[PDB]
RNA sequence: GUGAAGAGGGAAACAACCCAGACCGCCAGCUAAGGUCCCAAAGUCAUGGUUAAGUGGGAAACGAUGUGGGAAGGCCCAGAC
RNA sequence: UCCUCCUAAAGAGUAACGGAGGAGCACGAAGGUUGGCUAAUCCUGGUCGGACAUCAGGAGGUUAGUGCAAUGGCAUAAGCC
RNA sequence: GCUCAACGGAUAAAAGGUACUCCGGGGAUAACAGGCUGAUACCGCCCAAGAGUUCAUAUCGACGGCGGUGUUUGGCACCUCGAUGUCGGCUCAUCACAUCCUGGGGCUGAAGUAGGUCCCAAGGGUAUGGCUGUUCGCCAUUUAAAGUGGUACGCGAGCUG
RNA sequence: UGCCUGGCGGCCGUAGCGCGGUGGUCCCACCUGACCCCAUGCCGAACUCAGAAGUGAAACGCCGUAGCGCCGAUGGUAGUGUGGGGUCUCCCCAUGCGAGAGUAGGGAACUGCCAGGCAU
């Protein structure tokens, strides 16, 4: 009548979680906004895909001065 | 002529002091200025008949505890949302 | 030194503490163990203390 | 009565009715009747009492109304078979928590205000009892 | 999580509830859930209070000098009722 | 058939004849880059000008905007020359 | 190039009727009756603005509150489809009591007469006809009274259709 | 070494707004003047150049500053895993974990590589 529809969401949020070990070329967060800014040694993609391009372990570091979520990596 | 017996509670908490209120009693804290908080139980009863007055609220009390007589006024007083009773009151060292 | 006896049944509970009792190797009530100690295994004995007697 | 003029969104869901209440004291004035059920009250119910406690204030002093409703509930019509949707709105209620205050009065005395509120209390489906004017 | 694909004691019987996981044999001992006045096995076991209504052994709004315990007050041999 | 928030129980996912909404296009710039700039609104003064055109400061500080639904973003602006 | 839009796309191409019907199944899934809540129905209570010359309580009760009974209209699809015959009459009942009559007591805005209204009481009794297929209903006419319900809305291995 | 002032930093409202004073030798702003160097969708307002008569008024840092904002106790609160119940539409028990808002308070930044001026 009014009410019939939805959509399943594309799967979001945090992949590889801060803390652990991660290759190049994958993938940390995969978000809608800058939600997760553009920490150290991460690209933003077009999408807004925060995607590692060196190697080693992830590390979820406040920075900034309006308080904004910065993904880092640092070689292991 | 407004006077306080009290003593200090052993176990602190929410399901020691659920008995504490139980047993016709219940917690308090006396905080301010250079001494620490000290966190004594009172008397339910042997204060609700004192409670019924401003002076209270508004007049010196003199606390028993440790041999010492602190010298204290009302800061603040909570109560059960459906019950005549008292809950937990602070006292300032002033 | 410790010991640990089990003196109600695991089968209407968890699989949370039905494998408590794999780390515990307990397969019978009864069935006294001695293990060693270490805040792990007062940690992994405070999850199902409600069905063990510590013999201590 | 009382009514929301409006309202975001048309329906809203059920909920459920825990934990203690809000405006636990008087706030505004001397004399108050207060709560201790649980459970859910009406647009009519209140308004009711609201008429059947100024029938003994008399228009003197003033009294206050804190409670509003506005939960949208439903019906759903007799004889229709239980799928194809959910109903229409047919009246407002409020949730009443254990401890809510709903009426706050002054000027007129106490004595007068027993039986003033006790005949507002016997059209109400919980049980309140009196309470006064605290000095902190 | 039982239950479907699971037997057994307690809920009278009662797939789903609590106890508990029975491979076979014995005229052997300790308990769980639950029971101990006889039916049907085990306390008419001891102190210790409430109840007088078969309440226990079905229920609301409200009602009342039924009843037991606590906390205060006012009036009083300026004898209060 | 696809898209947005909620129900969805702090990660993904999770249904019904449950609660509300949008799409089946556009753009030769509304694209890439360089350089630069910053809002909605009311008060006050002013040629016809009024409660609302344009002009002056001035308060206030994204309460504004995105080619369109919401949701999340956005000043280094991804907003505007 | 394919609004295959019924959007994983059966064909390059497609609408209805069966009370003349037939088959495989199905209590997964409808109607009849049960069983489960109890929203609507009915019957007792609570506050008491007022009406009643005075007066809430003789009799009614506004705006609202809470239950009972399972009794109408409903909701779920459990037993029941390798079948339990369904409405109303005729013939036989039995229990329930929220009691129509009859029995005993209190109130009244009860002088007597006749009544109002609750409380105890279910032993016993409860219309013959006109009209439609009809329970009911309306009407004519009696009596102390022409009660209300469950029993597969009792009863077709008992009877009309 | 000490104090002050200039680009860059750590820092993320205890670091920001308030109101009252402040300091111009050197630095910084205002300022001065403008044809080619560039400049305005009109215009030395912005943008660029040349220079230093004049001022530290506005900007810009300091001290004073509880009107704020902000941080923040201890204590109590319902929630809450796991297990037993109850008067199971929701609450009580033994166990831990126990926050938001508010009370007592702090609170006018702090610091580092660098260059100049004045003093010790
Ligand atoms: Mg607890
Ligand atoms: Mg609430
Ligand atoms: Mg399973
Ligand atoms: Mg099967
Ligand atoms: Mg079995
Ligand atoms: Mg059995
Ligand atoms: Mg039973
Ligand atoms: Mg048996
Ligand atoms: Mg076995
Ligand atoms: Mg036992
Ligand atoms: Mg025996
Ligand atoms: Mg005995
Ligand atoms: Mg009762
Ligand atoms: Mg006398
Ligand atoms: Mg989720
Ligand atoms: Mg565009
Ligand atoms: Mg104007
Ligand atoms: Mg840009
Ligand atoms: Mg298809
Ligand atoms: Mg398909
Ligand atoms: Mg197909
Ligand atoms: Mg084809
Ligand atoms: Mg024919
Ligand atoms: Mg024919
Ligand atoms: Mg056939
Ligand atoms: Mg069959
Ligand atoms: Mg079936
Ligand atoms: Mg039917
Ligand atoms: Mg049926
Ligand atoms: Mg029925
Ligand atoms: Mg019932
Ligand atoms: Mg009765
Ligand atoms: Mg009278
Ligand atoms: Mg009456
Ligand atoms: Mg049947
Ligand atoms: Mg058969
Ligand atoms: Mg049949
Ligand atoms: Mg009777
Ligand atoms: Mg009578
Ligand atoms: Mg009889
Ligand atoms: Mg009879
Ligand atoms: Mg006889
Ligand atoms: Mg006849
Ligand atoms: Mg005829
Ligand atoms: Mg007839
Ligand atoms: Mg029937
Ligand atoms: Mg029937
Ligand atoms: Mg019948
Ligand atoms: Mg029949
Ligand atoms: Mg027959
Ligand atoms: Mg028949
Ligand atoms: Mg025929
Ligand atoms: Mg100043
Ligand atoms: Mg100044
Ligand atoms: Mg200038
Ligand atoms: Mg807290
Ligand atoms: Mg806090
Ligand atoms: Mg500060
Ligand atoms: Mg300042």
């Amino acid at each position: 009548t009014r009410n019939g529809r939805d959509s399943e969401a594309k799967r979001l949020g945090v992949k590889r979680f801060g803390g652990e070990s991660v290759l190049a070329g994958s993938i940390i967060v995969r978000q809608r906004g800058t939600k997760f800014h553009a920490g150290a040694n991460v690209g933003c993609g077009r999408d807004h895909t925060l995607f590692a391009k060196a190697d080693g372990k992830v590390k979820f570091e406040v920075k900034g001065p309006k308080n904004r979520k910065f993904i880092s990596i640092e070689a292991e | 002529m407004f006077t306080i017996n009290a003593e200090v509670r052993k176990e602190q908490g929410k399901g020691a002091s659920r008995r504490l209120r139980a047993a016709n009693k219940f917690p308090a804290i006396i905080y301010g200025g250079k001494e620490a908080p000290l966190a004594i139980e009172l008397d339910h009863d042997k204060v609700m008949n004192m409670q019924a007055k401003a002076e209270f609220y508004s007049e010196v009390l003199t606390i028993v505890v440790d041999g010492k007589e602190i010298k204290v006024k009302a800061q603040d007083v909570q109560r059960h949302p459906y019950k005549p009773k008292l809950q937990h009151i602070d006292f300032v060292r002033a | 030194t410790i010991k640990i006896t089990q003196t109600r049944s695991a089968i209407g509970r968890l699989p949370k503490h039905k494998a408590t009792l794999l780390g515990l190797g307990l397969r019978r009530i009864g069935h006294t163990v001695e293990r060693e100690d270490t805040p792990a295994i007062r940690g992994m004995i405070n999850a199902v203390s409600f069905m063990v007697k510590v013999e201590e | 009565m009382l009514q929301p003029k409006r309202t975001k969104f048309r329906k809203m869901h059920k909920g459920r009715n825990r934990g203690l209440a809000q405006g636990t004291d008087v706030s505004f004035g001397s004399f108050g009747l207060k709560a201790v059920g649980r459970g859910r009250l009406t647009a009519r119910q209140i308004e009711a009492a609201r008429r059947a406690m100024t029938r003994a204030v008399k228009r003197q002093g003033k009294i206050w109304i804190r409670v509003f409703p506005d939960k949208p509930i439903t019906e759903k019509p007799l004889a229709v078979r239980m799928g194809k949707g959910k109903g229409n709105v047919e009246y407002w209620v409020a949730l009443i928590q254990p401890g809510k205050v709903l009426y706050e009065m002054d000027g007129v005395p106490e004595e007068l205000a027993r039986e003033a509120f006790k005949l507002a209390a016997a059209k109400l489906p919980i049980k309140t009892t009196f309470v006064t004017k605290t000095v902190m």
